[PDB]
């Protein structure tokens, strides 16, 4: 008998290249800045006296 | 009546073997 310790199965398995990849909170677009100012009241007079 | 050498147990199975990794379809 004794035949070469008769053949053992191969290593099935290990369904995945081991990257575990996933990314968490991503970057945003900037918000175009608003850029300050003031509002105000452009008229024509300024101080007729 | 003795025949060190004749006939005994007939052959059988002897050199078993096995399959390898059978696989499985872990995909899609």
């Amino acid at each position: 008998g004794a035949p070469g310790a008769p053949g053992s199965q191969g290593a099935p398995g290990l369904q995945g290249a081991p990257g575990a990849p996933g990314s968490q909170g991503a970057p945003g677009l900037q918000g175009a800045p608003g850029a300050p100012g003031s509002q105000g009241a452009p008229g024509l007079q300024g101080a007729p006296g | 009546p003795g025949a060190p050498g004749s006939q005994g147990a007939p052959g059988l199975q002897g050199a078993p073997g096995a399959p390898g990794s059978q696989g499985a379809p872990g995909l899609q």
